[PDB]
Parts: C-alpha cells; sequence; structure tokens
C-alpha cells in the first residue's frame, strides 16, 4: 500500500484503517481526497 | 547523398539530447554543429559562468571567514582564472563529443541550411533524412542606442574576465544573466551599478524573493536601479556617459562607467535558415511554432528548446530535446512538466510553480507560508543566514502550486519542489516529510509548517 | 502544587518541538532543562560539529583555489574558531529560550524526577499534569579498555579545538560522529587514524558509497581501519600506545597516538528519572518503551528522542516531539516516516530508505540506477567532481526503495529522495522531473535514468 502522509494523516484522524482506503492512481496511491472518498 | 532516420542541427543541451536519446531509441542520427560542440550553456553560457561564480564566492567568502579565525591575505590572478575556465570548458565540450561518439551519432562540422522538410546542406553536401530536429538556440538580444563593440559587451565577452576588469561597470537587464555576470564583476573588484526596467529584478519570478536577492546584491555595494532605462550614451575623454530615466520617462540622471554589459535577453537563431521556403512557421520573434510535442508546422520537423520557445533553459531544452526525439523514434510524447528557474548569485534564487499573482488569476484561494533563513541553524553554521522560503498554496485543497527560494543552495533545494508540484504533494505532504536536520532544506518543511500556522522555529 | 496540562522533560529537539507544538495546540505547558538549553544537537552536537566542518572544509578548499588562480596563505586561529563556535551555540540556544517564553512556555531549569504518571519533582517542588513527555536524550557510551579521561575524549571534549590540537589522534567509531571529527582534526592538520570494527564504515547504509567516502577519507591521509577493533592502550612518554586486533581477534598490533576519542555510540539518560517508579517500563538497552503514538507503558507519559528508541538523530526526535505532543492535545498521530541519516564530511554522504541488502531480503526484485559525479557539469564548475548517487527501486513495480548519495550537498538533496519516497514514487516520476541544470540535483534525476538504462551523460 501507498499513501501520501497528508493521507494517513487524515486516516487517522477518522478512525479509519489506511489500508482499507482504495487509491486512485495508475495503481492505488492514496490521495486526500480518496481518504474522504472512503469516508462518505 | 547520406540519409539518416533523423538529422539534429545543433549540438546544445537540446541538441545533444535529441541526438543521443534516438540514438538509444534505435535511429541512425546525423548531428550538425557549425560552432563548438556543446552550444551555449556549455561553451559561453551556464557552465563558464558557474564557474567564475563560484571562484568569485570562494574570494568572497574569506571574508566572512574572518569571522572563524581564518586570516589570509587572498590574491586572485585573473589570468589563471580565465584558464581553469577554459579547463573546465574543455573537459565539458570533450565530454560531449565522446558521449555523442559512444551512442553511434554521427558529429558533422558546419552550418546547415534547411532545404526542404527532409533534406539539409551543409558545406556544399546534401544530408537526408524521415525526421529532423531543429535545436539552434539563441543569440544575444542587442539593444537600441547600445549597440555591440568595443565598450558594450554581450554575455560572451564579460567572460573574459582576463582580458581587462573595469573600474566601473554598467549592467542592463535585471535578469539571470545580468545578475550573476554582474555580481562576478563587483567580487572582483570593478564598481557595478544594474539597472532593470520593470518594477522588480527577475520580473518573471516571486517580487518577494527577488526583492530579497535585489537587497542582498546591494549589501555587496552593487546599485541596483529598478524602473530604469539607458536611454543612451556618449563616449568621452572620462569614459561612457550613460543617460537613464525612469522606466515610465522623466528627469533623467547621468553616470559615467568604462564599459557597458548588455543583457536584456535573447533572440533565437533562426534567421537564413530556410525555415520560411520550407513552411516551417516562425512567430514575431523568430521563434519556432510548436505544439507539446515539439512539432512544428511541417510533419516530420521538430524545433526544441531556445530557438523553439520560452523560457530560455538548459533543462527546457534538454528535456524538449528528449520529447522530440522519442516522438521521431515513434513514441508518444509531449512536454507538461513544471520547469524551475535559478539564479547562481550568492545568496542564490530558484523558483517553480506558480506566483501568488499567477495563482489568484488561476481561481485557486492563494494562500502562503514563510520561513526565514535567519532562524535556520544550519544556516547559522555555515556563517550566516539572509534569505528565505515561500510556499504557494490552496487553502481549500492544501495543493502546493509554487515554491520560491533565495538563499545559499537555492539552485539544489527547487528540485524537491518541483519533485513535490510533479507528485501533486500537498503543503501537508511537504510538511510531514522528514527532513535532515541540520540542513537548509528544512527551510522549505518548515515553510510549509508556516502555511498552516505551526512552524516550530519562529514564532507564527 | 503548581498544574499544566503537560510537562516536558528536556529541551533538546524534541523536547522543544513537543512543549512548542503543544502550546500550539492551547495547552499550558512546563518545560524543565538540567543544563543548557537546546539540548546535545545545540550544544555539543549537530551545530557546533557542523560549524567546525565548514571553517575546516572554507579552509581545505583553498588548495584546490590554486588552481583557479587563488592564492592565499591561510592561518587559521583556532581560539578565534573556538570563538565563534561558540557564538553559533549561543545564537541558537537563545533562540530557543525565545521561542518557547514567545509560545507561553515556563521554562524551569533544574532536573525532573518522576513522583507518580502526572506528577515530577524538581528541586525539591511539586509540579503536576495530566500528560508528560519524556525527552531526556543520550550521552557518549563508554568503550572498555578505553574509560573517557584526560587522553581518552567523548565527542563533547573533541569539540574543543582551541585548547591545543593533539599531533595525532586515533578516532574509535565509523559512525557520522568519528567520521566527522576525524576530518576536522585532519583538515586542522593532526594525523589521523580511525578505526572500525565492522568490514566498512556506516555499518548501516549502503556499503558502495559509504566505501567512496573511506576512499575519499584516506586521499586527505586519513589512515581508515575497517575489520579492527581497539582492546586498550598503555601510556608511555611519546604517547598513548595502543594495541589493536582484527575484528574477530588474532595478530595484535600497534599504534602510537597523543589523544584517542571514543565514538562509539550513546547511551540513553533514562536512570535517576524517578521511571521504574510511576511504571514507565524500559529495555535492556535502557530506552524508554513506547509504541507508534510515542506511548509509554503508562497513558498519559509518552517518551521521545534518544531516550525513546535508535536512530539518535535529531530530525527524528524533533518529528517524535509533534507527535507526542498532538497526542498530549488528544489527538491521533503515529510516526511511519522515512528518516534520512547524514554525515557532514567532505564528501557528505547521506541515504534513506532500503539499501540493496535489505530490499532483495525483504523480497523484492532489486534493480540499482547510479550517476558518477566525475560526469556532473555542475561538480565540475565546484572544482573536483568526487560522488556518485544511488538509487535502489523494485524492477517489477518501478517503485523507488531507497537512495544513497556521497558528494558536495549530499545531505540536501537527499531531503528530494525522502519526500520521493513518501509519496510513492517511482523511478520514472523521479526521472520525469525537470531539474535544474546545472545542478548537482541532476544527478539523482540521472541516476533514475540510469536505472532504466537511458542516462544522457553517460554510457548505458
Ligand atoms: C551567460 C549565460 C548564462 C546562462 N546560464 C544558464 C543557467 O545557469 N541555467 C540555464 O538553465 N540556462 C542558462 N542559460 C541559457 C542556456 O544556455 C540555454 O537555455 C541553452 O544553451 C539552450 O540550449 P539549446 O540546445 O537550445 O541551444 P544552444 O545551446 O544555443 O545551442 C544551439 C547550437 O546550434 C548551433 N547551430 C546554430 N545554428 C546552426 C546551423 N544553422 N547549423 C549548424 N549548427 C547550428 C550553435 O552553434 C550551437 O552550438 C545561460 C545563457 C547565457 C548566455
Ligand atoms: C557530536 C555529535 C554530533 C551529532 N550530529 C548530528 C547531526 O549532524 N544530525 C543529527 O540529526 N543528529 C546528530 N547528532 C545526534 C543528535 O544530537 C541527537 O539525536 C539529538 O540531540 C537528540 O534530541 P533529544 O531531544 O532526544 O535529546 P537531547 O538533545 O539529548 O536533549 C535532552 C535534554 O534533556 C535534558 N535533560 C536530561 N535529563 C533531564 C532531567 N531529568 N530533567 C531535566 N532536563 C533533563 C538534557 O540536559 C538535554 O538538554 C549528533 C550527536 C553528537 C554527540
Amino acid at each position: 500500500m501507498l499513501a501520501v502522509p497528508a493521507a494517513r494523516k487524515l486516516a487517522r484522524e477518522l478512525g479509519i484503517p489506511i489500508e482499507e482506503v482504495p487509491g486512485s492512481g495508475p495503481l492505488g496511491r492514496v490521495r486526500v481526497e480518496d481518504v474522504r472518498a472512503y469516508a462518505e | 547523398m547520406k540519409t539518416y532516420d533523423l538529422i539534429v542541427i545543433g549540438t546544445g543541451p537540446g541538441g545533444y539530447h535529441a541526438a543521443i536519446r534516438a540514438a538509444q531509441l534505435g535511429l541512425k542520427v546525423l548531428a550538425v554543429e557549425a560552432g563548438e560542440v556543446g552550444g551555449v550553456c556549455l561553451n559561453v553560457g551556464c557552465i563558464p559562468t558557474k564557474a567564475l561564480l563560484h571562484a568569485a564566492e570562494t574570494l568572497h567568502h574569506l571574508k566572512v571567514a574572518e569571522g572563524f579565525g581564518l586570516k589570509a591575505k587572498p590574491e586572485l590572478d585573473l589570468k589563471k582564472l580565465g584558464g581553469w575556465r577554459d579547463q573546465v570548458v574543455k573537459k565539458l565540450t570533450g565530454g560531449v563529443g565522446t558521449l555523442l561518439k559512444g551512442n553511434g551519432v554521427e558529429l558533422l562540422r558546419g552550418f546547415a541550411r534547411l532545404v526542404g522538410p527532409k533534406e539539409v546542406e551543409v558545406g556544399g553536401e546534401r544530408y537526408g533524412a524521415k525526421s529532423l530536429i531543429l535545436a539552434t538556440g539563441s543569440e544575444p538580444l542587442e539593444l537600441k542606442g547600445f549597440p555591440f563593440g568595443e565598450d558594450v559587451w554581450d554575455s560572451t565577452r564579460a567572460l573574459k574576465v582576463e582580458e581587462g576588469l573595469p573600474k566601473r561597470l554598467l549592467v542592463i537587464g535585471g535578469g539571470a544573466v545580468g545578475l550573476e555576470l554582474g555580481q562576478v564583476y563587483r567580487r572582483l573588484g570593478a564598481e557595478v551599478t544594474l539597472i532593470e526596467y520593470m518594477p522588480e529584478i527577475l520580473p518573471q519570478g516571486d517580487p518577494e524573493t527577488a526583492a530579497l536577492l535585489r537587497r542582498a546584491l546591494e549589501k555587496e555595494g552593487i546599485r541596483v536601479r529598478t524602473k530604469t532605462k539607458a536611454v543612451g550614451y556618449e563616449k568621452k575623454k572620462d569614459g561612457l556617459h550613460v543617460r537613464l530615466e525612469p522606466a515610465e520617462g522623466g528627469e533623467g540622471e547621468e553616470v559615467v562607467v568604462d564599459k557597458v554589459l548588455v543583457a536584456v535577453g535573447r533572440k533565437p537563431r533562426t534567421e537564413g535558415l530556410g525555415l520560411e521556403k520550407a513552411g516551417v512557421k516562425v512567430d514575431e520573434r523568430g521563434f519556432i511554432r510548436v505544439n507539446a510535442r515539439m512539432e512544428t508546422s511541417v510533419p516530420g520537423v521538430y524545433a526544441i528548446g531556445d530557438a523553439a520557445r520560452p523560457p530560455l533553459l538548459a533543462h527546457k531544452a534538454m528535456r524538449e530535446g528528449l520529447i522530440a526525439a522519442e516522438n521521431a523514434a515513434g513514441k508518444d510524447s509531449a512536454f507538461d512538466y513544471q520547469v524551475p528557474s535559478v539564479v547562481y548569485t550568492s545568496p542564490e534564487w530558484a523558483g517553480v510553480g506558480l506566483t501568488e499573482e499567477e495563482a489568484k488569476r488561476a481561481g485557486y484561494k492563494v494562500k502562503v507560508g514563510k520561513f526565514p533563513l535567519a532562524a535556520s541553524g544550519r544556516a547559522l553554521t555555515l556563517g550566516g543566514a539572509e534569505g528565505m522560503v515561500k510556499v504557494v498554496g490552496d487553502e481549500e485543497t492544501d495543493l502546493l502550486l509554487g515554491v520560491f527560494i533565495v538563499g545559499p543552495q537555492a539552485g539544489e533545494l527547487i528540485a524537491e519542489a518541483a519533485l513535490a508540484l510533479e507528485m501533486g504533494a500537498t503543503l501537508t505532504d511537504l510538511a510531514l516529510t522528514v527532513h535532515p536536520h541540520p540542513t537548509l532544506s528544512e527551510s522549505l518543511m518548515e515553510a510549509a509548517e508556516a502555511f498552516h500556522k505551526q512552524a516550530i522555529h519562529i514564532l507564527n
């Protein structure tokens, strides 16, 4: 799993396991948007 | 008529990159060079200029060095410095020759004229190829009232510091070239005045960091006149009496210098090439028109670097050369990258991305973070810190938009900013990256933190 | 009893970052410091060592500078040097003090002792708070057979070059401390011999780039004895006769020096802290046990920096302070970052991420890209082009795994690598980033290109 720091930071503050957030790049890079997208 | 897969006109940064990348892709390549291998950058631009700056900086730092017990009575031999500068150029230009040969590229010496889309003439002989890449570079832009001559130098002549340092120098142009050469001359002992027509030097870059560079240059005795233009001059017994006036016009002042350096720009070398008759479209200023694929108006003919479009930077020409070659080789490449710009003065200046103004005009909700070098432990261990890092971003998406730096090693620190932009990093990503301490690079991290009002080494 | 929302023990990089970040989050903070504010890094570590290195480099470069005409008769006054060094330290520690006060943090001078998970004793007074952050740092590790004394120095004593330079020095330890102080002494005129027990210096880093640093150090006259260990010595009329043996043992050997610097590691200052009373657990090495949130075994009590766990680096301690403060503030932060490490010798060494060995062992199909500084234009304009950049990546995914650099400014260029790793960059992203030309940072871009066998300035 590859998640930029901003996303890992936000995932925690939301109580969301980062490894559970689906990415978006050509191959899974998790962005802040994705973490929020999963949050909703 | 010898034929090839590709013919490249010019072996400058853009040219030898296109030629070598093309070779790596399996194409039979012919490279034509009318002058010195390596182009402007290696011969009369980047390289010799950076070399002179390093020597000047080594000499200059000895003053501050006295502060930590380093006593010395430095004596710089200009003839020797010129020799070294030449030795450096010879190594690098010779290296390119070796490099071209090692990739199976054919190097042809001589001026090339474009006979047609797939044909070119050199020294009488004709040569053909399915693809042509135009990389002819640029040359010093002349200034009205200050024609180049014995007392009016272009950057090339200004590089030969061994042929006579003038007591007083007037530098026209507040861009990278003018600032760098002006500082070299000042540090070598000449009095230097630099004028710039726009409100601030480095008109295209961030005004705040550019102002810090100007004030730093003035502390060294370099007289920087912004919003000023040189109208004309008259040679007299005691020197060149130059008339200056405010940019918008007005009461002028007169100064006397021994030599004038004109560095107000560059002119693309696209004349007498046949581009006209060959259907290759050139714009108002002589730049070859091209799309993101570096393709001209004529299928199979590409243009790159300084001859193709601004900014006139070496790394930009190098990348365009790669893009051009790759498309000639049949791939599908396009130029869509952040291009940084650096000024190798001391302190150095570097920028990449959007300025606050460009960002706002772009519709982003602009927010900025600043960190001064005076708060950098590393900067202090280096003898003193004057400078700052400014990050520009969108406060709603937290997306980084631009980074501007003034201080030692700015040119080295901007690459991280460039990578950041390419990777779509947010200010938080930049702030959360653990930078090594103590390093100048920490200023970028702290600037990102200042953006969120939580910098640690300065009060927010 | 005075109470606060948080009590931080120690004001080194970790302590003051925690104290300040906590204050920014609205907490009432008390910071306790038993010695000098700023801790090891600012007083007897990072900063003073870097200052000495810079003075030494400035001096040493003058030799090379003769190549471009700079003639000087340099004399380095060691008393003045020591003075400047003290000035830098005082300026920075005063800075931390001003910062703590400006943030509303109360500074109490004294030695703190835990009396409970929410109370501390200082000089006899009682201070309590909901959360406690332990940032007590570390101290020089003593080597069997070489107890510290007038002739056996720790890093702190080694810093005081104004107290007289020994004619011959023996450095024990090939880590960052020994390499740096050893090169400083060599550059100031002392004969130097450094001994490392392991097969290569910087055993935790890339042996390829480490070997390049060792070789550059030997070229300056520093005798580097790897796979060797100092067993002991005896003081005689002509100096210290130290016994050396192979790492595993065997044929003894003798070397005579005037002074010995022991730099084999550090010991965490966790004793007499009243820990073994509040319930806070420590491991066998003496480090306070913590999780990724920097929480110890006692809720509300946190530990950071050198006292918590290796690596014993400043930037690491700083970030951990931020994590601890944010958590004391009721947030949810955790440490999961790439930690780079730098050696400020000349050439500098820097690394971040996985070495080839660690990556292969973890199961990645490893591929490496390399770029030598002998091929760097910028390195030439700076004089000697000694060094290289090596990138380690996954051949299957093109993902960057590690970066190692040896050369000038290695420490500044490693931040870009760290950011690359944090962002999940591939070798292609590194290569697609347009680096300024000419700059040392370009070596990283070309190393990425070499990994794909398409570098331009060297043959693939
Ligand atoms: C003083 C100075 C300092 C500079 N410093 C920097 C710096 O620090 N960083 C930076 O990024 N940029 C710098 N630049 C700009 C940089 O030099 C240019 O951006 C770069 O050289 C452009 O590369 P190019 O390959 O397009 O063209 P050029 O390097 O100009 O090369 C074109 C080549 O084509 C040859 N040629 C031209 N016409 C023909 C023809 N008809 N037939 C055959 N051969 C031909 C020329 O002789 C030449 O060798 C500087 C420029 C100057 C003048
Ligand atoms: C010679 C040398 C050079 C180094 N160079 C570098 C470098 O270039 N880069 C790098 O990253 N790292 C470097 N380091 C390591 C770096 O200095 C440490 O990693 C860093 O200082 C650790 O910060 P800290 O906050 O954990 O602890 P420390 O800085 O040790 O600070 C702990 C503080 O707590 C105080 N304290 C301790 N116990 C108590 C108590 N009971 N009550 C009150 N106060 C107390 C101490 O007096 C001290 O000020 C170097 C170390 C040395 C020795």
